[PDB]
Protein backbone atom coordinates (compact mmCIF):
# COMPACT_ATOMS: atom_id res chain seq x y z
CA UNK A 1 0.00 0.00 0.00
CA UNK A 2 3.17 2.67 0.35
CA UNK A 3 4.09 4.34 -2.67
CA UNK A 4 0.60 3.46 -4.51
CA UNK A 5 -0.26 6.77 -5.19
CA UNK A 6 3.52 7.68 -6.35
CA UNK A 7 1.97 7.51 -9.59
CA UNK A 8 0.77 11.25 -8.58
CA UNK A 9 4.16 12.69 -8.02
CA UNK A 10 5.38 12.07 -11.72
CA UNK A 11 4.15 15.09 -13.73
CA UNK A 12 6.37 17.34 -13.81
CA UNK A 13 9.82 15.15 -13.63
CA UNK A 14 11.70 14.43 -17.32
CA UNK A 15 9.77 12.27 -19.50
CA UNK A 16 13.47 11.43 -20.62
CA UNK A 17 16.49 9.92 -19.02
CA UNK A 18 20.22 11.81 -18.79
CA UNK A 19 21.19 14.72 -16.91
CA UNK A 20 18.99 17.26 -15.50
CA UNK A 21 19.86 20.23 -17.36
CA UNK A 22 18.70 20.94 -21.12
CA UNK A 23 21.27 22.50 -22.85
CA UNK A 24 20.97 23.88 -26.77
CA UNK A 25 23.64 26.19 -28.66
CA UNK A 26 21.60 28.55 -30.99
CA UNK A 27 23.69 31.20 -33.82
CA UNK A 28 24.20 34.02 -32.81
CA UNK A 29 21.69 36.88 -34.61
CA UNK A 30 19.35 34.00 -35.07
CA UNK A 31 15.85 35.38 -36.15
CA UNK A 32 12.80 36.10 -33.93
CA UNK A 33 11.10 32.48 -32.92
CA UNK A 34 13.76 30.75 -34.18
CA UNK A 35 13.40 27.59 -31.66
CA UNK A 36 15.58 27.10 -28.58
CA UNK A 37 14.49 23.88 -27.41
CA UNK A 38 11.86 22.02 -29.63
CA UNK A 39 10.33 19.60 -26.56
CA UNK A 40 11.48 20.40 -22.98
CA UNK A 41 10.30 16.62 -22.31
CA UNK A 42 8.50 17.05 -18.80
CA UNK A 43 5.80 14.59 -17.65
CA UNK A 44 2.35 16.12 -18.29
CA UNK A 45 0.10 18.09 -19.62
CA UNK A 46 0.45 21.90 -19.66
CA UNK A 47 -2.46 24.40 -21.08
CA UNK A 48 -5.90 22.56 -22.78
CA UNK A 49 -9.07 22.36 -20.43
CA UNK A 50 -7.61 19.44 -17.77
CA UNK A 51 -4.28 20.25 -17.20
CA UNK A 52 -2.11 18.46 -15.01
CA UNK A 53 1.15 20.70 -15.05
CA UNK A 54 1.40 24.49 -15.25
CA UNK A 55 4.79 25.72 -17.16
CA UNK A 56 6.63 29.24 -17.14
CA UNK A 57 10.23 30.76 -17.17
CA UNK A 58 11.68 32.24 -14.15
CA UNK A 59 14.91 34.06 -14.18
CA UNK A 60 14.01 34.54 -18.02
CA UNK A 61 16.71 37.93 -17.66
CA UNK A 62 15.67 40.36 -20.94
CA UNK A 63 13.08 38.24 -22.01
CA UNK A 64 15.19 36.54 -24.54
CA UNK A 65 12.83 33.13 -24.26
CA UNK A 66 9.43 32.55 -25.26
CA UNK A 67 7.27 29.44 -23.68
CA UNK A 68 4.66 28.05 -25.54
CA UNK A 69 3.12 25.72 -22.78
CA UNK A 70 1.30 22.98 -24.86
CA UNK A 71 3.74 22.37 -27.37
CA UNK A 72 6.33 22.52 -24.44
CA UNK A 73 8.54 24.62 -26.58
CA UNK A 74 11.32 27.73 -25.88
CA UNK A 75 11.66 30.47 -28.86
CA UNK A 76 13.77 33.27 -29.26
CA UNK A 77 12.24 36.06 -28.59
CA UNK A 78 14.23 39.15 -30.55
CA UNK A 79 12.02 41.74 -32.47
CA UNK A 80 13.64 44.62 -32.68
CA UNK A 81 16.72 44.02 -31.73
CA UNK A 82 19.51 40.94 -32.40
CA UNK A 83 20.84 38.74 -30.42
CA UNK A 84 24.51 39.43 -30.32
CA UNK A 85 27.68 37.71 -29.26
CA UNK A 86 30.20 40.14 -30.23
CA UNK A 87 30.88 43.38 -28.39
CA UNK A 88 29.26 45.23 -27.35
CA UNK A 89 26.56 43.12 -26.25
CA UNK A 90 28.29 40.26 -25.66
CA UNK A 91 25.87 37.83 -25.16
CA UNK A 92 28.09 33.96 -25.19
CA UNK A 93 25.06 32.18 -23.37
CA UNK A 94 21.36 32.73 -22.09
CA UNK A 95 20.50 30.47 -18.84
CA UNK A 96 16.75 29.82 -18.12
CA UNK A 97 14.62 28.07 -15.39
CA UNK A 98 11.55 26.25 -16.64
CA UNK A 99 9.44 26.05 -13.49
CA UNK A 100 6.88 23.17 -13.55
CA UNK A 101 4.42 22.67 -10.70
CA UNK A 102 2.42 19.62 -10.57
CA UNK A 103 -1.67 20.35 -10.09
CA UNK A 104 -2.54 17.35 -8.38
CA UNK A 105 0.10 17.47 -5.39
CA UNK A 106 1.68 20.86 -5.26
CA UNK A 107 5.36 20.34 -6.00
CA UNK A 108 7.49 22.01 -8.12
CA UNK A 109 10.07 21.43 -9.84
CA UNK A 110 12.65 23.50 -11.78
CA UNK A 111 14.19 22.32 -15.36
CA UNK A 112 17.03 24.65 -16.07
CA UNK A 113 17.86 25.37 -19.71
CA UNK A 114 21.25 26.70 -20.90
CA UNK A 115 21.50 27.90 -24.37
CA UNK A 116 25.41 28.10 -25.49
CA UNK A 117 25.31 31.14 -28.11
CA UNK A 118 28.15 30.42 -30.97
CA UNK A 119 29.78 32.88 -32.76
CA UNK A 120 29.33 33.73 -36.32
CA UNK A 121 31.65 35.43 -38.71
CA UNK A 122 29.42 38.34 -39.12
CA UNK A 123 32.24 41.07 -38.88
CA UNK A 124 34.91 42.01 -41.15
CA UNK A 125 38.50 43.51 -40.02
CA UNK A 126 38.40 47.36 -39.77
CA UNK A 127 41.62 49.42 -40.12
CA UNK A 128 42.04 52.32 -37.12
CA UNK A 129 43.56 54.47 -40.00
CA UNK A 130 41.73 55.16 -43.08
CA UNK A 131 45.84 55.06 -44.65
CA UNK A 132 48.77 54.38 -43.27
CA UNK A 133 52.71 56.03 -44.28
CA UNK A 134 55.89 55.27 -43.86
CA UNK A 135 59.09 57.24 -44.83
CA UNK A 136 62.88 55.15 -45.54
CA UNK A 137 65.93 56.82 -46.33
CA UNK A 138 67.25 55.67 -49.73
CA UNK A 139 70.66 53.97 -47.99
CA UNK A 140 68.06 51.59 -46.14
CA UNK A 141 69.40 48.01 -46.52
CA UNK A 142 67.20 45.11 -47.85
CA UNK A 143 65.49 42.91 -45.56
CA UNK A 144 64.84 45.93 -43.15
CA UNK A 145 61.64 46.37 -41.72
CA UNK A 146 60.41 49.89 -42.38
CA UNK A 147 57.07 49.77 -41.55
CA UNK A 148 55.19 48.17 -38.05
CA UNK A 149 52.39 50.77 -38.03
CA UNK A 150 49.70 47.59 -37.43
CA UNK A 151 51.44 47.02 -33.73
CA UNK A 152 49.11 47.24 -31.04
CA UNK A 153 45.61 47.58 -32.38
CA UNK A 154 46.74 50.42 -34.98
CA UNK A 155 46.45 48.47 -37.67
CA UNK A 156 43.22 45.87 -38.20
CA UNK A 157 41.33 44.28 -35.67
CA UNK A 158 38.06 42.18 -36.03
CA UNK A 159 35.11 41.93 -32.80
CA UNK A 160 34.69 38.16 -33.97
CA UNK A 161 35.79 35.26 -31.09
CA UNK A 162 38.42 32.64 -32.22
CA UNK A 163 39.82 32.80 -36.05
CA UNK A 164 37.06 34.72 -36.54
CA UNK A 165 38.53 37.58 -35.54
CA UNK A 166 42.17 36.55 -36.15
CA UNK A 167 43.72 38.65 -38.97
CA UNK A 168 46.22 38.40 -41.79
CA UNK A 169 47.99 40.65 -43.59
CA UNK A 170 48.82 39.96 -47.71
CA UNK A 171 50.35 42.66 -49.93
CA UNK A 172 48.49 43.03 -53.47
CA UNK A 173 49.84 44.23 -57.00
CA UNK A 174 49.05 47.57 -57.66
CA UNK A 175 48.05 48.20 -61.23
CA UNK A 176 48.81 51.83 -60.63
CA UNK A 177 52.54 51.51 -58.95
CA UNK A 178 52.99 47.80 -60.43
CA UNK A 179 56.67 47.82 -58.97
CA UNK A 180 55.40 48.23 -55.39
CA UNK A 181 54.88 44.86 -54.28
CA UNK A 182 57.79 43.75 -55.89
CA UNK A 183 59.80 46.42 -53.38
CA UNK A 184 57.93 45.68 -50.10
CA UNK A 185 56.79 42.08 -48.41
CA UNK A 186 55.11 40.74 -45.88
CA UNK A 187 56.48 37.81 -44.97
CA UNK A 188 54.82 37.32 -41.55
CA UNK A 189 51.20 37.69 -42.13
CA UNK A 190 50.39 38.06 -38.37
CA UNK A 191 52.18 40.97 -38.22
CA UNK A 192 51.94 42.76 -41.23
CA UNK A 193 55.19 44.26 -40.64
CA UNK A 194 56.60 45.46 -43.64
CA UNK A 195 59.98 45.22 -45.43
CA UNK A 196 62.43 46.08 -48.13
CA UNK A 197 62.76 43.89 -50.74
CA UNK A 198 64.72 45.47 -53.04
CA UNK A 199 67.25 47.94 -53.36
CA UNK A 200 65.87 52.06 -53.56
CA UNK A 201 66.86 54.45 -55.74
CA UNK A 202 65.77 58.05 -55.31
CA UNK A 203 66.98 59.29 -58.18
CA UNK A 204 64.64 57.18 -59.97
CA UNK A 205 61.17 56.85 -57.63
CA UNK A 206 60.45 58.91 -54.48
CA UNK A 207 57.09 57.09 -53.85
CA UNK A 208 55.24 53.68 -53.41
CA UNK A 209 51.56 52.72 -52.85
CA UNK A 210 51.39 49.43 -51.55
CA UNK A 211 47.92 48.16 -51.35
CA UNK A 212 47.61 45.98 -47.99
CA UNK A 213 44.26 43.44 -47.51
CA UNK A 214 43.48 42.00 -44.16
CA UNK A 215 41.43 39.20 -43.99
CA UNK A 216 39.97 37.32 -41.27
CA UNK A 217 40.86 33.55 -40.76
CA UNK A 218 37.32 32.22 -41.03
CA UNK A 219 37.25 27.89 -41.28
CA UNK A 220 35.04 28.35 -44.38
CA UNK A 221 37.56 30.24 -46.89
CA UNK A 222 33.98 31.20 -48.46
CA UNK A 223 32.86 33.25 -45.12
CA UNK A 224 36.55 35.37 -44.70
CA UNK A 225 35.98 38.76 -44.96
CA UNK A 226 38.27 41.16 -46.21
CA UNK A 227 38.90 44.88 -45.79
CA UNK A 228 41.95 47.07 -47.89
CA UNK A 229 44.30 49.85 -46.94
CA UNK A 230 46.75 51.55 -48.83
CA UNK A 231 50.26 52.24 -47.27
CA UNK A 232 52.43 55.15 -49.23
CA UNK A 233 56.21 54.83 -48.53
CA UNK A 234 57.97 57.95 -49.38
CA UNK A 235 61.37 58.42 -49.66
CA UNK A 236 64.04 60.45 -47.81
CA UNK A 237 67.39 61.88 -49.51
CA UNK B 1 62.64 29.67 -47.47
CA UNK B 2 59.53 28.83 -46.24
CA UNK B 3 58.66 30.12 -42.60
CA UNK B 4 57.07 28.77 -40.42
CA UNK B 5 53.19 28.14 -39.95
CA UNK B 6 51.84 27.96 -36.32
CA UNK B 7 49.69 25.24 -35.75
CA UNK B 8 45.71 25.72 -35.28
CA UNK B 9 43.66 23.61 -33.45
CA UNK B 10 40.74 21.53 -35.06
CA UNK B 11 38.06 20.80 -32.53
CA UNK B 12 34.25 21.83 -32.83
CA UNK B 13 33.92 21.98 -29.16
CA UNK B 14 35.74 25.48 -29.31
CA UNK B 15 32.86 26.87 -31.69
CA UNK B 16 30.76 25.75 -28.79
CA UNK B 17 31.15 24.24 -25.69
CA UNK B 18 32.40 20.92 -23.71
CA UNK B 19 30.00 19.36 -21.48
CA UNK B 20 31.54 17.46 -18.66
CA UNK B 21 29.46 15.44 -16.00
CA UNK B 22 30.39 16.76 -12.53
CA UNK B 23 30.74 13.08 -11.78
CA UNK B 24 33.57 12.42 -13.63
CA UNK B 25 36.34 10.93 -11.84
CA UNK B 26 39.98 12.58 -11.18
CA UNK B 27 42.10 11.15 -13.39
CA UNK B 28 39.64 10.47 -16.48
CA UNK B 29 40.14 11.66 -19.68
CA UNK B 30 37.14 14.26 -20.94
CA UNK B 31 38.45 14.60 -24.64
CA UNK B 32 41.66 14.97 -26.88
CA UNK B 33 42.73 18.10 -28.73
CA UNK B 34 43.55 18.03 -32.49
CA UNK B 35 45.73 20.16 -34.03
CA UNK B 36 46.98 20.32 -37.60
CA UNK B 37 50.54 22.43 -38.67
CA UNK B 38 51.18 22.95 -42.63
CA UNK B 39 54.94 22.22 -42.01
CA UNK B 40 53.76 19.08 -40.67
CA UNK B 41 55.76 19.69 -37.29
CA UNK B 42 55.24 17.34 -34.12
CA UNK B 43 52.95 19.57 -31.71
CA UNK B 44 53.25 19.15 -28.03
CA UNK B 45 49.97 20.36 -26.17
CA UNK B 46 48.85 21.77 -23.19
CA UNK B 47 46.90 23.94 -20.14
CA UNK B 48 47.41 27.52 -19.61
CA UNK B 49 45.74 29.70 -16.98
CA UNK B 50 45.03 29.38 -13.55
CA UNK B 51 41.35 27.95 -13.56
CA UNK B 52 42.64 25.37 -16.41
CA UNK B 53 45.83 24.49 -14.55
CA UNK B 54 43.52 24.09 -11.75
CA UNK B 55 40.98 21.35 -12.99
CA UNK B 56 42.69 19.85 -16.07
CA UNK B 57 45.90 18.43 -17.23
CA UNK B 58 47.21 17.62 -20.72
CA UNK B 59 49.28 14.68 -21.89
CA UNK B 60 52.03 17.10 -24.04
CA UNK B 61 52.50 14.57 -26.72
CA UNK B 62 48.71 13.29 -27.32
CA UNK B 63 46.77 15.87 -26.44
CA UNK B 64 44.67 13.83 -24.08
CA UNK B 65 42.87 16.51 -21.51
CA UNK B 66 42.21 14.32 -18.24
CA UNK B 67 40.32 15.51 -14.50
CA UNK B 68 42.99 16.56 -12.23
CA UNK B 69 40.29 17.67 -9.76
CA UNK B 70 36.86 17.23 -9.20
CA UNK B 71 34.36 19.40 -10.44
CA UNK B 72 31.23 20.93 -8.82
CA UNK B 73 28.10 21.97 -10.66
CA UNK B 74 26.76 23.86 -6.93
CA UNK B 75 29.99 25.87 -6.88
CA UNK B 76 30.39 26.26 -10.63
CA UNK B 77 28.06 25.66 -13.58
CA UNK B 78 30.44 26.53 -16.44
CA UNK B 79 33.78 28.22 -17.22
CA UNK B 80 36.37 29.14 -19.62
CA UNK B 81 39.15 26.95 -20.09
CA UNK B 82 42.50 27.97 -22.79
CA UNK B 83 44.42 25.28 -23.91
CA UNK B 84 48.21 25.50 -25.62
CA UNK B 85 49.67 23.68 -29.01
CA UNK B 86 53.38 24.76 -30.04
CA UNK B 87 54.89 23.31 -32.74
CA UNK B 88 58.70 24.03 -30.59
CA UNK B 89 58.30 27.42 -32.97
CA UNK B 90 55.29 29.08 -31.01
CA UNK B 91 52.84 28.63 -28.62
CA UNK B 92 48.72 28.92 -30.08
CA UNK B 93 46.23 29.36 -27.53
CA UNK B 94 41.99 28.92 -27.72
CA UNK B 95 39.62 29.20 -25.30
CA UNK B 96 36.51 26.64 -24.77
CA UNK B 97 33.23 27.16 -23.09
CA UNK B 98 33.04 24.04 -20.07
CA UNK B 99 29.61 23.44 -18.92
CA UNK B 100 29.09 21.02 -15.66
CA UNK B 101 26.83 18.78 -16.10
CA UNK B 102 24.64 17.79 -12.73
CA UNK B 103 24.17 14.79 -11.07
CA UNK B 104 21.87 14.44 -7.70
CA UNK B 105 24.83 14.65 -5.24
CA UNK B 106 23.45 16.40 -1.83
CA UNK B 107 20.72 15.29 0.63
CA UNK B 108 18.46 18.28 1.84
CA UNK B 109 19.17 20.49 4.99
CA UNK B 110 16.39 21.35 7.04
CA UNK B 111 15.76 25.26 7.95
CA UNK B 112 15.37 26.81 11.35
CA UNK B 113 16.21 23.74 13.54
CA UNK B 114 15.76 22.43 16.07
CA UNK B 115 11.62 21.31 16.13
CA UNK B 116 9.66 22.19 18.89
CA UNK B 117 6.11 23.09 19.57
CA UNK B 118 3.78 23.18 22.00
CA UNK B 119 -0.39 22.87 21.49
CA UNK B 120 -3.41 22.23 23.60
CA UNK B 121 -4.94 19.13 24.14
CA UNK B 122 -8.53 20.08 22.66
CA UNK B 123 -6.53 21.62 19.33
CA UNK B 124 -9.19 20.69 16.83
CA UNK B 125 -8.89 18.10 14.00
CA UNK B 126 -7.37 19.98 11.11
CA UNK B 127 -5.44 22.00 12.70
CA UNK B 128 -1.73 23.25 11.29
CA UNK B 129 0.67 23.85 13.83
CA UNK B 130 3.68 23.81 12.49
CA UNK B 131 5.94 24.39 9.38
CA UNK B 132 8.97 22.13 8.16
CA UNK B 133 11.03 23.75 5.46
CA UNK B 134 14.32 21.77 3.45
CA UNK B 135 16.30 23.20 0.52
CA UNK B 136 18.41 21.11 -1.48
CA UNK B 137 20.78 22.91 -4.05
CA UNK B 138 20.85 20.13 -7.10
CA UNK B 139 18.63 20.40 -9.93
CA UNK B 140 15.54 19.79 -11.41
CA UNK B 141 13.93 16.26 -9.79
CA UNK B 142 17.41 16.44 -7.27
CA UNK B 143 16.38 19.42 -5.65
CA UNK B 144 12.51 19.35 -5.31
CA UNK B 145 12.19 18.44 -1.26
CA UNK B 146 9.18 15.80 -0.26
CA UNK B 147 8.35 15.53 3.07
CA UNK B 148 6.93 12.67 5.54
CA UNK B 149 6.84 11.38 8.76
CA UNK B 150 8.62 8.20 9.15
CA UNK B 151 6.48 6.23 10.17
CA UNK B 152 3.29 8.04 9.94
CA UNK B 153 1.68 9.19 12.90
CA UNK B 154 -2.05 8.40 13.38
CA UNK B 155 -2.17 11.96 15.15
CA UNK B 156 -0.25 14.19 12.94
CA UNK B 157 0.31 14.35 8.94
CA UNK B 158 2.92 16.42 6.96
CA UNK B 159 1.43 18.07 3.67
CA UNK B 160 4.43 16.12 0.89
CA UNK B 161 5.06 19.04 -0.63
CA UNK B 162 4.55 22.21 1.34
CA UNK B 163 5.52 20.61 4.98
CA UNK B 164 2.51 22.10 6.48
CA UNK B 165 1.89 19.92 10.15
CA UNK B 166 -1.34 18.99 10.89
CA UNK B 167 -3.32 17.23 14.03
CA UNK B 168 -5.54 15.02 12.10
CA UNK B 169 -6.89 13.25 14.97
CA UNK B 170 -8.29 13.92 19.03
CA UNK B 171 -5.20 14.27 21.20
CA UNK B 172 -5.51 13.03 24.73
CA UNK B 173 -2.89 14.02 27.02
CA UNK B 174 -3.44 11.57 30.15
CA UNK B 175 -2.70 9.20 27.14
CA UNK B 176 0.36 10.84 25.26
CA UNK B 177 2.06 14.06 26.87
CA UNK B 178 4.47 14.36 24.08
CA UNK B 179 5.49 12.93 20.95
CA UNK B 180 8.97 12.96 18.94
CA UNK B 181 8.51 12.24 15.34
CA UNK B 182 10.86 11.72 12.64
CA UNK B 183 10.65 14.07 9.69
CA UNK B 184 12.10 12.77 6.22
CA UNK B 185 12.96 15.68 3.39
CA UNK B 186 13.75 13.60 0.50
CA UNK B 187 14.55 14.86 -3.04
CA UNK B 188 13.15 13.17 -5.89
CA UNK B 189 15.85 11.97 -8.20
CA UNK B 190 14.91 8.96 -10.24
CA UNK B 191 18.07 6.70 -9.97
CA UNK B 192 19.63 7.90 -6.40
CA UNK B 193 17.21 9.77 -4.35
CA UNK B 194 18.97 11.83 -1.15
CA UNK B 195 16.95 12.11 1.74
CA UNK B 196 17.39 13.99 5.19
CA UNK B 197 16.18 13.38 8.94
CA UNK B 198 15.09 16.21 11.52
CA UNK B 199 12.90 15.57 14.91
CA UNK B 200 10.19 17.27 15.66
CA UNK B 201 9.17 17.73 19.37
CA UNK B 202 4.89 18.10 19.94
CA UNK B 203 4.23 18.75 23.03
CA UNK B 204 0.52 18.70 24.40
CA UNK B 205 -0.14 20.86 27.13
CA UNK B 206 -2.53 20.37 30.11
CA1 LIG C 1 27.36 39.77 -33.91
CA1 LIG D 1 35.49 38.36 -38.64
CA1 LIG E 1 30.48 37.27 -34.41
CA1 LIG F 1 54.83 24.90 -37.89
CA1 LIG G 1 28.08 18.56 -6.64
CA1 LIG H 1 24.60 18.13 -8.07
CA1 LIG I 1 19.54 16.49 -3.95
CL1 LIG J 1 22.74 18.71 -10.09
K1 LIG K 1 38.77 39.47 -31.85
Amino acid sequence: MQYDDDWQYEDCKLARGGPPATIVAIDEESRNGTILVDNMLIKGTAGGPDPTIELSLKDNVDYWVLLDPVKQMLFLNSTGRVLDRDPPMNIHSIVVQVQCVNKKVGTVIYHEVRIVVRDRNDNSPTFKHESYYATVNELTPVGTTIFTGFSGDNGATDIDDGPNGQIEYVIQYNPEDPTSNDTFEIPLMLTGNVVLRKRLNYEDKTRYYVIIQANDRAQNLNERRTTTTTLTVDLEH
Amino acid sequence: MQVNRLPFFTNHFFDTYLLISEDTPVGSSVTQLLARDMDNDPLVFGVSGEEASRFFAVEPDTGVVWLRQPLDRETKSEFTVEFSVSDHQGVITRKVNIQVGGVNDNAPTFHNQPYSVRIPENTPVGTPIFIVNATDPDLGAGGSVLYSFQPPSPFFAIDSARGIVTVIQELDYEVTQAYQLTVNATDQDKTRPLSTLANLAIIITD
